[PDB]
């Protein structure tokens, strides 16, 4: 099967820029070369088909070129209904294949994450469970990674980690961890830890508690 | 009643003066009740062979009538078609662009 | 991945209370044996080289359920001209597909068993092999009369034995492809006119795909094309035409997709 | 192997 | 004028099959293939399959060739893919595409969730900061539910500047979601802060005030 590859799977851009997404075959792909554009909520619309040819209802800042086996999709003034993810596809030999990527956003500063940390709830503790809940608000970039510790000791099992999109006002992201364990274990340990590390510090921002305080 | 769809052609490319068959493919009709005379020059052509009937997933009746000829260059050469879902048999002509 | 079906056709003739009865059995959609009443001796017929091993027993028990099935396909055209209160004199048809599928663990797949009159569909069993679809009521007299008698579960039955058991058996013998040979002709048409017509020649199977672009864009919506059709020699034969500006053809591709391509053909002029 | 018909329609 | 318009979402356990459609308007329909196209939760596309529904032909991308069946009926209009022996990894979103070498114009897609869990209705747990800062952030935690959707809100749907709703992840076989709330430090807990979540499988609506200390 022919080989698609994009690089990057990410791309930061600013509005009314150039952006410019490549597109590689693993072989000559003879221009049957096409790209489609899917939106943050769903829908996947045609774009570009046979290497340039503009797809009826695309807006004419939309172009395509390409040959043999290196295609690219430049979109000469970016706005934000065109912060989106953009798919390669070669119809040359079958099967069809698909390029993997290279999903667009917005480039702002650099944020920290706001980090908040929350022990089980009176109402979860009765019921017999205990979660712990890190969130880490409104960072940039969005590459993030979170630790947990109880008692001073690494934590892997029971994590639960969700991202948000992009902010679509802020163009911040964030991220929220929850670390779930029995009410039993929960109060056999007094000390609770998430520790996140983000390229703005070069030491982990930390927060924690102590059960018995 | 459906109507018929009809197609007259040589099996390998034609050359004038040349051994070749001609086929007339019928299918999509119904009833499988059917009659077809294949025609050169407007005479009936003898030894015509008639492949066996079926149908497909349509419902629809198919049938392959041909025969051996060899075209030339004041030659014409027909099939008529007669079933009762038309206004009349029709007579299609053997084309040698089609 | 594999089949067998039945496709039987009874044609009610007027005059002589007898109606003509055929019978087509298909594997994989190749015929290997076919069965019609209007023979001299009306008997099963092997229609593929690997059918001639069977026997004298095979042929005659399936030649005598031939005969069953012309009488069971007389009277359910007696009792169809009484529910759709008919003439006598007239020719009616009734149709019948059936058989199954074998899947890869050897188990029935899905089985098929659904009836036409006068060419619309009438009843058939439904994939749950349990009830049926009526398309009027008077396939709902049959329907509720097959109900009352069982008549799924009976098939049910023959579907899960005889016809998975035949099918295995026929597959343990009777895998060939021919790729198409392209070409495109040309043709004054109107005064500025001309039209293209991308041909497909000696092919095998006959599923096959023609297309016509302009740069790339698809142009089905103003393509005439053919229906394929048997060489008679084993393999198909197709064409796909557009009519276009007379000077322009060199803007205009043909692209043929057939399994046994390597990768789809383009053309030109 | 084909399937002979019980009750009719 | 074209449009593809799919089923609606399906969920079905292991082991099951199901059977997706997908209904064609605004053009002829045997005269264009239809191709079906999976994407997994955070992964790309790819290319399973097409049927040319002139005459049911079907082709496939061999990895889904035991997987999936597709088939179209012609009197309605409508394409159809069937997955069989359903496991988690055939949780997907499942999108029809018109056309030949590139895909004109696409279905909305249909969401297959693969569980062999049972409706279940959240527990809901108001967060609240320990033992400070110009500002606050307090939480809600949305726990152990099927299937989706829940939808959450802050006092109603007013406090809706300085809020994240985080996605859906699976705790076992069951949903999890969390939401924060920023405000300022005087606001709270001067004024009162509540989520509100409903889940409409279950017909639940729970109301959740955040109280101090905890
Ligand atoms: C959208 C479109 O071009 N449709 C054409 C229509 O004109 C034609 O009459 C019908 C079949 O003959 O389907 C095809």
């Amino acid at each position: 099967l022919i080989s698609m590859t994009q690089t990057p799977s990410s791309l930061s851009a600013s509005l009314g820029d150039r952006v410019t997404i490549s597109c590689r075959a693993s072989q000559d792909i003879s221009n049957y070369l096409n790209w489609y554009q899917q939106k943050p909520d769903g829908p996947v619309k045609l774009l570009i088909y046979y290497t340039s040819r503009l797809h009826s209802g695309v807006p004419s800042r939309f172009s395509g070129s390409g040959s043999g086996t290196d295609y690219s999709l430049t979109i000469s003034n970016l706005e934000q209904e065109d912060i989106a993810t953009y798919f390669c596809q070669q119809g040359n030999t079958f099967p069809w294949t698909f390029g993997g990527g290279t999903k667009l956003e917005i480039k702002r500063a650099d944020a920290a994450p706001t980090v908040s940390i929350f022990p089980p709830s009176s109402e979860q503790l009765t019921s017999g469970g205990a979660s712990v809940v890190c969130f880490l608000n409104n960072f940039y970039p969005k590459d993030i990674n979170v630790k947990w510790k109880i008692d001073g000791s690494e934590r892997q099992n029971g994590v639960l980690n969700s991202w948000t999109d992009q902010d679509s006002k802020d163009s911040t992201y964030s991220m929220s961890s929850t670390l779930t364990l029995t009410k039993d274990e929960y109060e056999r340990h007094n000390s609770y830890t998430c520790e996140a590390t983000h390229k703005t510090s070069t030491s982990p921002i930390v927060k924690s508690f102590n059960r018995n305080e | 009643q459906k109507t018929p769809q009809i197609q007259v052609y040589s099996r390998h490319p034609p050359e004038n003066g040349k051994p070749n068959i001609l086929n007339c493919y019928v299918t999509q009709f119904h009833p499988p009740h059917i009659e077809i005379q294949m025609l050169k020059n407007g005479k009936k052509i003898p030894k015509v062979e008639m492949s066996d009937m079926s149908f497909s997933k349509d419902w629809s009746f198919y049938i392959l009538a041909h025969t051996e000829f060899t075209p030339t260059e004041t030659d014409t050469y027909a099939c008529r078609v007669k079933h009762a879902s038309m206004a009349e048999p029709k007579t299609v002509y053997w084309d040698r662009d089609m | 991945p594999h089949s067998m079906r039945y496709f039987e056709t009874a044609v009610s003739r007027p005059g002589l209370e007898e109606p003509r009865y055929i019978s087509v059995g298909y594997v994989d959609n190749k015929e290997f044996v076919r069965f019609d009443s209007d023979a001299e001796n009306p008997r099963y017929e092997p229609r593929a080289p690997w059918m001639e091993q069977e026997g004298p027993e095979y042929w005659e028990r399936e030649t005598q359920k031939a005969k069953g099935q012309e009488q069971w396909f007389r009277v359910s055209l007696r009792n169809l001209l009484g529910y759709y209160n008919q003439s006598a004199g007239g020719s009616h048809t009734l149709q019948q597909m059936s058989g199954c599928d074998l899947g890869s663990d050897w188990r029935l797949l899905r089985g098929y068993l659904q009836f036409a009159y006068e060419g619309r569909d009438y009843i058939a069993l439904n994939e749950d092999l349990k009830t049926w679809t009526a398309a009027d009521m008077a396939a709902q007299i049959t329907r509720r009369k097959w109900e009352q008698s069982g008549a799924a579960e009976h098939y049910k039955a023959y579907l899960e034995g005889e016809c998975v058991e035949w099918l295995h058996r026929y597959l343990k013998n009777g895998l060939r492809t021919d790729s198409p040979k392209a070409h495109v002709t040309h043709h004054p048409r109107s005064k500025g006119e001309v039209t293209l017509r991308c041909w497909a020649l000696g092919f095998y199977p006959a599923d096959i795909t023609l297309t016509w672009q302009l740069n790339g864009e698809e142009l089905t919506q103003d393509m005439e094309l053919v229906e394929t059709r048997p060489a008679g020699d084993g393999t198909f034969q197709k064409w796909a035409s557009v009519v276009v500006p007379l000077g322009k053809e060199q803007n205009y591709t043909c692209r043929v997709y057939h399994e046994g391509l390597p990768e789809p053909l383009t053309l030109r002029w | 192997a084909s399937n002979e018909n019980m009750e009719t329609m | 004028s074209v449009q593809l318009q799919q089923s609606g979402a399906e969920l079905a356990k292991p082991g099951a099959s199901v059977k997706m459609s997908c209904k064609a308007s605004g053009y002829n329909f045997t005269t264009y293939w239809m191709h079906w196209v999976r994407q997994r939760p955070g992964q790309g596309l790819e290319w399973i399959g097409y049927i040319n529904p002139s005459s049911g032909y079907t082709e496939f991308n061999q990895k889904f060739k035991g997987k999936a069946t597709l088939t179209a009926d012609k009197s309605s209009n409508t394409a159809y893919i069937q997955l069989t022996s359903l496991t988690s990894d055939d949780s997907a979103i499942y999108y029809c595409a018109r056309s030949f070498y590139y895909f004109d114009y696409w279905g909305q897609g249909t969401t297959l969730t693969v569980s062999s869990a049972k409706t279940t209705a959240p527990s809901v747990y108001p967060l609240a900061p320990v033992c400070t800062g110009s500002s606050v952030t307090l939480g809600c935690l949305v726990k152990g539910y099927f299937p989706e959707p829940v939808t959450l809100t802050w006092n109603s749907g007013s406090l809706s500047s300085g809020v994240h709703t985080f996605p859906a992840v699976l705790q076992s076989d069951l949903y999890t979601l969390s939401s924060s709330v920023t405000v300022t430090s005087s606001t709270w807990p001067s004024q009162s802060i509540t989520c509100n979540v409903a889940h409409p499988a279950s017909s639940t609506k729970v109301d959740k005030k955040i109280e101090p200390v905890g």
